[PDB]
């Protein structure tokens, strides 16, 4: 995932 | 739902009775907990420098890298007084110097980690020219993302932070006032155009956006830039603090859930996380700091929710970490004890230190970066060591 994701 | 992401809370509140093993009537820690703190923290450190030795070699941030285990380190120095703990921190900001990418401005994501912790480090060690060669450096960062978003791990506050964690290490204004103020102006220009231009403004006077939307929270969100611009250190003035921030502070405060919990984004229905990034353990900091500012009642009422939230659904299955963990979310609790003197908040603080205190004993998934300070261990380490002088404590690369 991406750094903070949902 | 929430429930499905947290372990059941195995422990009693707050009563003067089970708190006297934890500190005295002053709030001060027993030299038995303190010192059962301390073997947790020499035993983790023994796991953390051997673990580091597998980190990917060119991550140098605060967030999941090289820069972060610095900070840990400076921290563990001020706290123990230990002069390895600031030759380990040495090691580490040469590593994160050799990994400047020039694509982030920020504390957490950027090349201002590296260079902010490098400055502190080389100051705390009588080292003038590399220290000065590093704010030089970090002053000029600003120039290279204009444009940038406004939230804390790729944006405008994000570096600020950088900018404060100078000034505040040094004891003296490094970084001139007028380079945070320009900042700040910007901050707030771009969120009344953006509420303007969305016609936001009857209802939320600014209004900001990461990676086209609308988050609320305290990693990517409103609830961390709201928290930045009320805080004395950026100056804002009454008269936008009152006509600007608190009405748009006031429709965050509208987001929240039944239960207490804030969703990720606005529009959001799924009641779900506990985390410092996303809902009630990030959003706690925003409604604080409004509480201190303006005096309104219902910004304290709304931090016990949170902190109940949080006690109930706070020691999370994700693991031990500050961004989205048990360490993180006890936090909250720590700062809402410094507001109000309630022993309430410490003891709750104190009863997850003893969760962590288990670390590795509950089925947590193992973190993607396993001993960074945000996803990893060197959090969990850092909290522990902070918790020794409660009053003290602040959640780092983030509350001032
Ligand atoms: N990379 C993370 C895992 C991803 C994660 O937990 N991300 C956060 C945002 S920074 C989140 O809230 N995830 C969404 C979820 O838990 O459903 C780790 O290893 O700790
Ligand atoms: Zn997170």
């Amino acid at each position: 995932g991406f750094l903070t994701e949902y | 739902h929430m429930a499905q992401r947290a372990f059941p809370n195995p422990y009693a509140d707050y009563n003067k009775s089970l708190a006297e093993g934890y500190f005295d009537a002053a709030g001060r820690l027993t030299p038995e907990f303190s010192q059962r703190l301390t073997n947790k923290i020499r035993e983790l450190l023994q796991q953390m420098e051997r673990g580091l030795k597998s980190a990917d070699p060119r991550d140098g941030t605060g967030y999941t890298g090289w820069a972060g285990i610095a900070v840990l380190y400076l921290h563990l120095y001020d706290v123990f007084g230990d002069p390895a703990y600031l030759q380990l921190a040495h090691g580490y900001v040469k590593q994160s110097l050799n990994c400047l990418t020039k694509r982030s401005i920020t504390f957490l994501c950027g090349d201002a980690g590296p260079l902010a912790v490098a400055a502190v480090l080389y100051h705390k060690m009588n080292n003038e020219k590399q220290a000065e060669d590093c704010i030089t450096r970090l002053i000029h960062l600003n120039k290279i993302d204009p444009h940038a978003p406004n939230e804390m791990l790729y944006g405008r506050i994000g570096y600020i932070y950088a900018l404060l964690f100078v000034n505040k290490n040094f004891g003296v204004e490094k970084i001139p006032q007028s380079h945070i103020q320009q900042i700040c102006e910007t901050i707030l220009t771009s969120g009344e155009n953006l509420a303007r231009k969305r016609n936001f403004t009857a209802k939320s006077p600014l209004m900001y956006e990461w990676y086209q939307e609308y988050y609320v929270g305290a990693a990517h969100g409103l609830a961390g830039i709201y928290y930045y611009l009320m805080q004395p250190s950026l100056q804002v003035s009454q008269g936008k603090l009152h006509s600007l921030v608190k009405p748009s502070v006031d429709y965050v405060c509208q987001l929240k859930f039944p239960s207490g919990n804030y969703p990720p984004c606005i529009g959001d229905n799924r009641d779900l996380l506990v985390h410092w990034c996303h809902g009630a353990p990030g959003v706690i900091y925003m409604l604080i700091q409004a509480y201190k500012v303006f005096r309104e009642e219902k910004y304290l009422c709304d931090a016990y929710q949170c902190a109940d939230v949080i006690w109930q659904y706070g020691l999370l299955k994700k693991g031990y970490g500050l961004c989205h963990g048990s360490a993180g979310n006890a936090y909250a609790f720590l700062t809402l004890y410094n507001l109000t003197q309630d022993m309430k908040y410490l003891y709750r603080a104190c009863k997850f230190a003893e969760w962590c205190l288990e670390y590795g004993e509950h089925g947590c998934r193992t973190p993607d970066t396993p001993f960074s300070l945000f996803e990893g261990m060197a959090g969990t380490i850092y909290f522990l060591a902070d918790l020794l002088v409660p009053t003290k404590a602040r959640f780092p690369a983030f509350e001032l």
